[PDB]
């Protein structure tokens, strides 16, 4: 019996919080109770035997990159996380988050993950990036980031639909295994 | 739907899954159960059309396994294993957690709008039985103010961090990493202020004249906080003790923020602590 | 015979349905199906089985079972039939594109078929051979209630249907069908039978 370590980052503009405790909560899609604390764990099975696990939940606030790093060590995986719909947020983790993950913990399991998937084929969404002059980057261009790190999975999912989010963490945990 | 058997028909049903089925797992076991495997979204209501209409419908979320009642340990100091035992088996009872908005949706709050809308499910035999599902017997449903949100989620908050100090407490060979979660994720509430949220929702006149006579809850709330600084006590206390040079940022932080709330509740909060 | 051939393939439907239930009875039992490159340590054999409600497909990446197909859950127990745009054959596929560390070489050139589903997810499998290939790919042509794509089902086709009304023809030996049809004769307009009905 044993727990793993998860660590997930991100801009606060994507709220991949609500990701993770829908997931934990096992909730009803658009039926989560949004608490007031962070870093949330489950117990699970996925093969042979169940194990814990923490997800170390950060705040990407730039200011933050001081208490960030110090939870990095000795991560068994870790999440690099952005917004399918956010250009910014791509140029965030290609420029930002992407980097400086992979300067801090150079030798981890990696695996990149969309969100908002639902909204990626929304048409009023892509119209809204349109008129916004922002683009509803798709996967091909994601497998191109997941190729330019060679992180062992890259996948997308959504909140409102949790599709493919078991699948999500099912590949996570068993980025250790 | 009316396809249904006779006794399937209208019907709700609460199954003992297996340890660890996620609901969707248990959804799609289900959904080879029965063709026509489609669900509504309409997770609390049932469908007057589909009261009565054709084309099985079905809908499937997970529970909350209400306490049971061991006998005679009401108050007695008994270990962990006893209760956890208690936690899942010999149970009717079944409460589940209804969001809403009741109240005005102002951005940065939404604690203006909290309204949980429990429903009890209380079914006629004790999980685990013959069989391993049972139609829930009588239902019921309830409500819950933000004010009483307050409270339930203060006060669970407050046994979390109970439960943890005690388990880790008899078992020192247990890791550390949950003490890191809960004692981080207490000190910051960081994507939003908890604290300063029921600061603004009751705490301020506003709310006193939203609910002038509905003011004894407030001061409920503030003995809530008030007991819980102890705890946080224990739990600050009880990371020292699994505290290492990687946590002493982090306990420094906790410790700083820790006294930090104290003279806030015993000033700010005005609250009276023991 | 040409009144023969019309009256033979004019009563078409019941080979087709008859040989389409074959066709889903042949998916519902299937077997261990082929992956992409799966070399290093990978399971190439894997069952896809279809359920007997013919909804959802019993698949995933299971062991290297010389056995087949094994009745339990799979890794994944469901394929949304209600949504498979289609399954792409041959250079389609955009797993034969690949020209990185999946290049699928020329010899699966006729293996390649990935199920459309999630209007991006894909299922790049490859058959053991040319026959059940078409097999499965007519098996999943009739859950998508369309035409079959296997020789062998043409073959089929004729070989049952010339039997069939092979086996009719006995009634008229030594007699011959007027290729203008025999005239209707006058049926009086009254209907009142001498003899009682039944």
């Amino acid at each position: 019996m044993q727990a793993i370590k998860c660590v997930v980052v991100g801009d606060g503009a994507v709220a991949k919080t609500c990701l993770l405790i829908s997931y934990t909560t096992n909730a009803f899609p658009g039926e989560y109770i949004p608490t007031v604390f962070d870093n949330y764990s489950a117990n699970v099975m996925v093969d042979g035997k169940p194990v814990n696990l923490g997800l170390w939940d950060t705040a990407g606030q730039e200011d933050y990159d001081r208490l960030r790093p110090l939870s990095y060590p000795q991560t068994d995986v870790f999440l690099i996380c952005f917004s399918l719909v956010s250009p910014a947020s791509f140029e965030n983790v290609r420029a930002k988050w992407y980097p400086e993950v992979r300067h801090h913990c150079p030798n981890t399991p990696i695996i990149l993950v969309g969100t908002k998937l639902d909204l990626r084929d929304d048409k009023d969404t892509i119209e809204k990036l349109k008129e916004k002059k922002l683009t509803p980057i798709t996967y091909p261009q994601g497998l191109a980031m997941a190729k330019e790190i060679g992180a062992v999975k890259y996948l997308e999912c959504s909140a409102l639909t949790q599709r493919g989010l078991k699948t999500v963490f099912d590949e996570a945990i068993r980025a250790v295994l | 739907g009316q396809g249904f058997p006779s006794f399937l028909r209208n019907k709700i049903f609460i199954y003992r899954g297996k340890e660890y089925e996620r609901r969707e797992d248990f959804s799609l076991r289900l959904l080879t159960q029965f063709p026509n495997a489609e669900k509504m979204t309409s997770t609390t209501p049932p469908g007057e059309d589909i009261k009565s209409s054709p084309k099985q419908y079905m809908q499937c979320f997970t529970v909350k396994p209400v306490m049971s009642l061991p006998p005679s340990y009401k108050d007695k100091p008994v270990p962990e294993q006893i209760l956890n035992y208690y936690r899942a088996n010999e149970v009717q009872q079944f409460r589940y957690s209804r969001p809403f908005r009741k109240g005005e949706k102002d951005p940065d709050n939404e604690f203006a709008t909290m309204w949980i809308e429990r429903t009890t499910y209380t079914t006629a035999y004790t999980f685990p039985g013959i069989l391993k599902w049972f139609e829930v017997k009588q239902i019921s449903t309830e409500e819950i103010s933000p004010l009483e949100n307050a409270i339930e989620t203060m006060e669970l908050t407050n046994e979390r961090i109970s439960n943890c100090v005690q388990q880790h407490a008899w078992d020192r060979s247990l890791s550390v990493h949950p003490l890191s979660m809960l004692l981080s994720g207490i000190v910051d509430p960081a994507v939003m202020g908890g604290f300063s949220n029921y600061e603004k929702a009751f705490f301020t006149e506003k709310y006193l004249q939203e609910h002038p006579e509905d003011q004894e809850k407030v001061e409920l709330l503030k003995r809530l906080i008030a007991l819980q600084m102890p705890l946080l006590t224990e739990g600050i206390r009880i990371h020292g003790e699994k505290l290492t040079e990687q946590l002493k940022p982090l306990h420094e932080r906790l410790s700083s923020c820790f006294r930090e709330l104290k003279e806030k509740v015993e000033k700010h909060y005005g609250v009276i602590t023991l | 015979s040409r009144p023969i051939l019309e009256l033979k393939e004019k009563i078409q439907p019941e080979i087709l349905e008859l040989i389409k239930q074959q066709r889903l009875n042949r998916l519902v039992e299937g077997t261990c199906f082929r992956k992409l490159n799966a070399r290093r340590r990978q399971d190439k054999f894997w069952y896809c089985r279809l359920s007997p409600n013919h909804k959802v497909l019993h698949y995933g990446d299971l062991e290297e079972s010389p056995q087949g197909e094994v009745p339990h859950d799979s890794l994944q127990d469901k394929l949304p039939v209600a949504d498979i745009k289609a399954v792409v054959t041959g250079k389609d596929c955009p797993h034969m594109k690949e020209k990185g560390a999946l290049k699928q070489n020329k010899e699966v050139l006729e293996l390649a078929f990935s199920i459309l589903y999630d209007s991006n997810c894909q299922l790049n499998f490859i058959a053991p051979d040319k026959h059940e290939y078409c097999i499965w790919t007519d098996g999943l042509n009739a859950l998508l209630g369309k035409d079959m794509m296997s020789d062998l089902t043409r073959n089929d086709l004729d070989t049952l249907l010339s039997m069939e009304i092979k086996l009719r023809l006995l009634d008229l030996e030594n007699i011959q069908i007027p290729d203008a049809p025999p005239p209707i004769p006058k049926e009086p307009s009254n209907y009142d039978f001498v003899y009682d009905c039944n």
